[PDB]
């Protein structure tokens, strides 16, 4: 965790919120109590990443100024959490869940599939910088155990082949039907509803007086 | 009024409401082994080396951070509060690099002594250690920070006693390194105090790097003449030439701190 | 389908509704 | 951890009381260390009397003087602490 | 016992099947007595919670009523606040992802119903940043509700004024912790605080605050509607109500279904969800509450029932009630080993016992999977485990120690053999 | 073996010497390494206890086999770093063999 | 941060010449009472030693850290 | 002259000591002898220098060779290692 | 030494010497530390 200034990643890279982004930043600040703008660090820093995936040291510095917070503070938040890249990242940035729940449902296979599918090893990115493979931890969506988070979307309940299919979709074209590419709807009993089979209830039902 | 009575091993000391468990032991005279707690620095609870055992309580409490309550008996030397130290010292030492004959805070270590007094005689960490890249924080403080026990007293002093607010924690897990994210020197007066306040010898003084070793230093108590605050100071002399000037506490004038100029 | 700014921009839209600050 | 027999810490303790009772005019304190060693403490005037009783008493014959020493506690008003160890 | 009726279930929109938007919610009649309830007052609402017997529903199951009550004390000039943690990080938990995504509204009225109970000025919902799409769903739902005037000034016809906000998480399991959610909300690093300044007393921004699992906030409006008794009836004694159960790993149909808490475990997998993959005989072990809780081996599973009292008798925690099941086809030594890897990549490092201790167990656990370590090392990890258990500033160190303790407690012979296997081939 | 003197001036050889014989003062060498500017064993003061051999962490100071170093003048007996380092170079082969034989015991 | 060496009073004689030695550069001292520091439990007893031994004395009052109020809650103050 | 540039001034009289005698110095100087040893190109971020010979060497220490620019140097041997 | 020779380490001497005490090769002890208190040399330029 040390930013050794590099021509690419260093403040020479000027950063400034697009006019629109600044508007967004203002709203973010409004949510928090007045006199507590500092609380908007995480949200604002994220917006910066939205603007530039790299989130260079310059960006961190801008965040600090915008929120009038000590520069170090921005650094601490950035280096603490993990959803912040702090480096250049692939256009797609797929992340494979490898906690025990997923692994127990064979997550490792998916990762291996990706490694050669992508041709790139985990912790590394494709030459075109289209895809960055990362072994991320529990991303929620454990029920659909085999699961990976490509960018923001959550592709779930995927069998090795499915991903290859998805990756191809990503490689040519866009928006490859993000979601559980399986028969189940969300996290329902795969075979058939074990409950909630009957219609939902109605307003006022079994309500105690007042 | 405003005088609770808490028992430290049944000594019925009486303390103002608000006193911490560590403070209650101090007035009886007992001293909780402590790291990350400095009197003039905010309580942080990072080390948890001060765990004590209030009587009739399921878990041990954090001395430096637990408001004492009426009736409590501290059981500072209880078999439990010794396992709670024999097992913490196991951890601080596990990731520690044993270069005590490099660490010029050799005899000035609150971690060997608190280990020689309150910890175990051996080690069980058969696994490998960690190493953290050093930092050129400045021309006065040599940060061989692979020594750091992540006690966050620097980050406090550098924010609370001095208003630098630069030093900060970076990352999570066992590679939380407490060094400036970008390499910006810690340039401020009051800077050298970090040396005196880091109990570990991670960051120490670069001029007084390896000129001496504390048992030898004869210590004469004198007065700061560089500035008109007249801060109290102790001049450490070996075989007749001054080796170091470090602060000695004067409540009213310099309360444990001295300027970068006068040291 | 949602855009990278959905969360933030939607929120800004909600700003008007957002009750007065402390 | 050294092995400690409380037989001695009891025997010696009792003797201490016996000496004290027999020589109450001089014995000020009589303690047994955790190391099973008795250490009657006597007013300086009781030097002659307390020793003689120990050298010549059937229930306490302390014939030889192992050592006579004087620790010096400068803080203590009475600087020296003459200590006589007998066998 | 078990066998809750769909009619008596709380989130009918579970599994979707009904518009998660307001309309579907109106047919659900989720916003039916909200004005009335708030009109009843903070006390009455909190009272219903006590009568309910509703426990935490999140990680440690503290009585909800008493907890919320701790901030029902008079305001000292600082605005009180509501924080609804939706981090949902505990490995195996997709429990919350449902309410948020499928039934966002239930939580919205949960927030204001809960809000007047604590007299909170406003509520901030910390949905994990990972779930970006999930966030998209709730503020659409929150936006609908204000447009309606259900929330905001003149909330649902009540003079009560409550504002609900959504905060972005940033991929941290620890953010979930009660004192650490706050600091992330405060904008500092997500590092828990010590409990002596309790969360109600020192709040976010120094203003009294309270933190609830999203499930806990969501059920409060329906429990007030159905009354504490109806709810309290479903559970067993202290353990009460019906808690959603998420079964993942080595089960024929992994799914999240809400069932009467105190439902027998052998039955949970048997009736809802699906049969243990390979037959109930193929059950090496199951971790009832998620990664933090100790796994229980099959002998106990047939008998044990999912309620917090029964589990604590069993030495395990109901926790998030995430059932992870391990067939006889899994290297548990490696299964638990990745959970310790799950915790070294995640603990904040603020406290000495967790920082070095969790890394120390990770190193020993990796050697244990290989079998390189000798048999005597196994009981050492035990001793390393309890040093971490009682000394940590937060509960995660509590949580890291328990799976290690479970592996040694019931699977000590298997680890010894892995010890033996490597020694033989030299 | 490389040629870097073993002593790193921790100075506990000075601390445990019973006779006050060893005098060590140090400063960071240009390389940046820790080294002793002056290491003086007063052999007339030394009572050859062998604790220094014991205490050294890098085992830089050793009790060498030679016993025949009788000297015409008292000053020759006082030894600075250069004499001891030279003594070390002359007897290193046997010192290494001796330490080789007895280290398992220690 | 240990305070076990700030407990007992000590009386120390005034420091004197420490000239360098020409042959070996060792420090050399002509003052016999230099390294002597006697330890006395209480201020009254130490003053007595100086008076009967005839050495001049200049006692310095003990200065103990003043009580300081600390509470973890403060660090999370609405407005500090 | 000596390891530390200890050279009695042209006027100092301790030079009388060296009159009719050899001022003992060692040709083999460490500052130089360590330099000769080449940087060890290890392939792991952190490596350990036990000192060579284990118990017959120096206290074991781990060096972080992460800094790409510089090379890790054992506070004991002076041996340098680079990744 | 012939049977098992000793380890050579490229600093160890090749010509070992006997007692050089009466001969002029003898150790003459000297302080190896450099000066400590440097002094203000006057100005050589007449004011
Ligand atoms: C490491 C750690 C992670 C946690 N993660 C979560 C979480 O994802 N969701 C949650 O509701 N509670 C979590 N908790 C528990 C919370 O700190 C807190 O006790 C709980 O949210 C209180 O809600 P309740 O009153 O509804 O039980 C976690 C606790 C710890 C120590
Ligand atoms: S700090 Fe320096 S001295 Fe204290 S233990 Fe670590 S290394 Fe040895
Ligand atoms: S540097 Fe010294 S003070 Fe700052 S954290 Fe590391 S140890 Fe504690
Ligand atoms: S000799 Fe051994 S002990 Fe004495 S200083 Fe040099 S290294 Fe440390
Ligand atoms: S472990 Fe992969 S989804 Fe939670
Ligand atoms: S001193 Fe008690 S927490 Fe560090
Ligand atoms: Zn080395």
């Amino acid at each position: 965790f040390v930013h050794r200034d590099t021509p690419e990643n260093n403040p020479d890279t000027p950063f400034d919120f697009t006019p629109e982004n600044y508007k967004r930043i203002e709203a973010i600040v409004k949510n928090y109590p007045e006199g507590h703008q500092a609380a908007a660090v995480l949200p604002v820093l994220d917006l910066a990443q939205r603007q530039n995936g790299w989130l260079p040291i310059s960006a961190m510095n801008k965040v600090a100024e915008v929120l009038q917070v000590p520069p170090m503070r921005v650094y601490e938040v950035a280096t603490f959490y993990t959803m912040y890249n702090r480096k250049p990242v692939g256009k797609y940035h797929i992340q494979v869940c490898t906690t025990t729940p997923c692994m127990l449902r064979d997550s490792d296979s998916i990762l291996e599939t990706l490694q050669r599918k992508l041709g790139i090893k985990v912790g590394e990115t494709t030459p075109d910088k289209l895809f960055t493979l990362i072994e991320v931890e529990c991303l929620g969506a454990c029920v659909n155990a085999p699961m990976v988070q490509i960018n923001d979307n959550y592709y779930e309940d995927l069998t090795p082949k499915d991903i290859e299919e998805i990756i191809d979709e990503l490689k040519a074209g866009k928006v490859p039907k993000p979601g559980p590419r399986s028969g189940r709807f969300c996290c329902e009993p795969a075979g058939g509803l074990t409950s909630l089979t009957e219609p939902p209830k109605g307003p006022g039902f079994g309500v105690q007086a007042g | 009024s405003n005088l609770i009575e808490v028992f430290v091993d049944g000594q019925s000391v009486m303390v103002e409401p608000g006193t911490t468990v560590l403070q209650a032991c101090e007035k009886v005279g007992m001293q909780i082994p402590r790291f990350c707690y400095h009197e003039r620095l905010s309580v942080a609870g990072n080390c948890r080396m001060c765990l004590v055992e209030i009587e009739k309580a399921p878990k041990v409490v954090a001395a430096c951070a637990m408001p004492v309550m009426k009736g409590w008996n501290i059981l500072t030397n209880s078999e439990k509060s010794k396992k709670a130290r024999e097992g913490v010292m196991e951890f601080l030492l596990a990731n520690h690099p044993l270069d005590c004959p490099i660490c010029d805070q050799g005899g000035e270590c609150d971690l060997q002594d608190q280990s020689m007094m309150f910890g175990s005689d051996r080690s069980r960490f058969l696994e490998g250690k960690r190493a953290v890249e050093d930092k050129n924080i400045g021309p006065l403080v040599k940060t061989i920070m692979t020594r750091c026990i992540q006690c966050t007293r620097c980050i406090r002093f550098a924010s609370e006693i001095a208003g630098v607010d630069d030093l900060g924690t970076t990352g999570r897990g066992n590679d939380m390194q407490v060094g400036t994210y970008i390499e910006k020197m810690f340039m401020s007066e009051l800077s050298g105090n970090v040396i005196d306040i880091c109990p570990v010898g991670a960051l120490t003084s670069k001029p007084y790097a390896f000129t001496a070793r504390p048992w030898e230093t004869r210590k004469t108590e004198s007065i700061d003449v560089m500035d008109a605050v007249g801060s109290n100071i102790v001049v450490s002399t070996r075989t007749g030439e001054v080796m170091r000037i470090l602060p000695r506490m004067h409540e009213d004038i310099n309360e444990e701190w001295i300027s970068d100029k006068t040291r | 389908d949602y855009n990278t700014y959905t969360f933030l921009d939607l929120n800004l839209d909600l700003s008007k509704f957002r009750l007065p600050q402390p | 951890v050294r092995p400690r027999s409380d037989v001695t810490h009891k025997q010696l303790s009792a003797f201490g009381e016996y000496v004290a009772e027999i020589l109450p005019k001089y014995v000020q304190q009589v303690q047994v260390s955790c190391l099973d060693e008795l250490e009657i403490c006597i007013h300086p005037d009781g030097v002659i009397p307390t020793l003689t009783f120990l050298r010549d008493h059937t229930n306490a014959q302390f014939k030889s003087l192992a050592d006579l020493t004087a620790v010096d506690v400068p803080t203590r008003q009475n600087r020296f602490e003459i200590v006589y160890n007998l066998l | 016992f078990g066998s809750l009726k769909d009619e008596d279930r709380i989130f009918t929109n579970l599994y979707g099947r009904h518009d998660w938007r307001l309309k579907g919610a109106l047919r659900r009649g989720d916003w039916y007595k909200t004005k009335e309830i708030l009109l009843k007052g903070p006390d009455w609402i909190l009272g219903e919670m006590k009568t309910s017997g509703l426990r935490g529903r999140g990680g440690a199951g503290f009585p909800t009523g008493l907890k919320w009550s701790f901030m029902n004390k008079p305001s000292d000039g600082r605005p009180k606040y509501l924080v609804v943690n939706a981090d949902e990080g505990e490995p195996g938990t997709c429990k919350d992802r449902e309410i948020m995504r499928h039934d966002p509204h239930k939580l919205v009225e949960g927030c204001l119903v809960g809000g007047r109970a604590m007299g909170a000025r406003a509520a901030y919902i910390y949905i994990r940043g990972e779930f970006y799409n999930e966030a998209s769903n709730l503020q659409v739902a929150i936006r609908e509700a204000y447009e309606a005037g259900l929330i905001g000034k003149n909330a649902c016809g009540s003079d009560y004024d409550f504002d609900v906000f959504v905060v972005r998480g940033a991929g941290a399991y620890i953010c979930g912790e009660e004192t650490a959610l706050i600091e992330s909300i405060e904008g500092k690093q997500g590092k828990p605080r010590l409990k002596p300044p309790f969360p109600a007393d020192v709040g976010v921004f120094g203003c009294p605050t309270t933190v609830a699992n999203v499930e806990t906030v969501a059920v409060s409006p329906t429990i007030c509607r159905r009354g504490g008794t109806w709810f309290a009836g479903f559970g067993r004694e202290r353990n009460s109500g019906t808690k959603l159960f998420n079964i993942s790993g080595h089960v024929n149909h992994p799914c999240t279904v809400e069932e009467e808490m105190s439902v027998p475990l052998k039955e949970l997998i048997e009736k809802h969800a699906g049969g243990v993959t390979g037959g109930w005989d193929n059950l090496l072990a199951v971790i009832p509450g998620g990664s933090s809780t100790p796994l229980i081996p099959k002998s106990v599973c047939e008998t044990v029932l999912m309620d917090f009292d029964a589990l604590v008798q069993a030495q395990t925690g109901l926790g998030t009630a995430a059932v992870i099941v391990m067939d006889r086809s899994t290297d548990i030594v490696k299964a638990i080993a990745r959970l310790i890897e799950f915790y070294k990549h995640e603990s904040c490092g603020q406290c000495t016992p967790c920082r070095e201790g969790v890394d120390w167990m990770n190193k020993v656990m990796a050697r244990f999977v290989k079998g390189d370590a000798r048999p005597a090392e196994i009981d050492s990890l035990w001793e390393i485990s309890k040093q971490i258990e009682g000394h940590t500033i937060c509960a995660l160190g509590d949580g890291a120690a328990w799976p290690v303790q479970g592996l040694i407690r019931h699977f000590r012979p298997e680890l010894e053999d892995r010890m033996q296997r490597f020694a033989q081939q030299h | 073996p490389s040629g870097e003197e073993r002593c790193i001036a921790c100075k506990l050889c000075e601390a445990i010497c019973p006779a006050q014989a060893i005098t060590i003062e140090a400063e960071p060498r240009a390389d940046g390494s820790r080294r002793t500017t002056r290491y003086d064993i007063d052999m007339t003061k030394c009572i050859y206890c062998g604790f220094c051999q014991e205490a050294c962490p890098v085992d830089a100071i050793v009790e060498g086999p030679n016993f025949e170093f009788s000297t015409e003048t008292h000053e020759e007996l006082l030894y600075n770093k250069e004499k001891l380092l030279n003594n070390g170079d002359k007897w290193e082969a046997e010192i290494a063999a001796n330490i080789q034989a007895d280290y398992l015991y220690r | 941060s240990g305070v076990n060496n700030t407990k007992k009073w000590k009386m120390e004689f005034d420091t004197r010449e420490r000239w360098e030695n020409p042959l070996m550069g060792w420090a050399s001292t002509a003052d016999p009472l230099s390294n002597m520091v006697l330890t006395f439990s209480a201020k009254e007893d130490a003053i007595a030693f100086a008076e009967k031994n005839g050495w001049s004395y200049d006692v310095e009052e003990k200065k103990v850290p003043k009580p300081k109020s600390k509470s973890y809650g403060a660090n999370f103050s609405w407005n500090k | 002259i000596t390891h530390t540039g200890q050279v009695y001034d042209e006027k100092d009289y301790r030079r009388v000591r060296f009159v009719d005698r050899q001022k003992e110095v060692n040709e083999n100087f460490a500052i130089d002898l360590i330099a000769q040893q080449p940087v060890n190109e290890v392939e792991h971020r952190i490596i350990a220098c036990d000192g060579g010979g284990g118990a017959l060497g120096h206290p074991k220490v781990y060096i972080n060779l992460d800094k790409e620019t510089k090379t890790g140097t054992c506070g004991y041997c002076g041996l340098q290692f680079k990744q | 030494p012939t049977t098992n020779p000793p380890t050579a380490r490229k600093f160890i001497w090749t010509n070992h010497k006997f007692n050089v005490s009466a001969t002029p090769e003898q150790y003459v002890p000297y302080s190896t530390t450099r000066k400590k208190i440097h002094e203000w040399v006057p100005p050589s330029t007449p004011y």
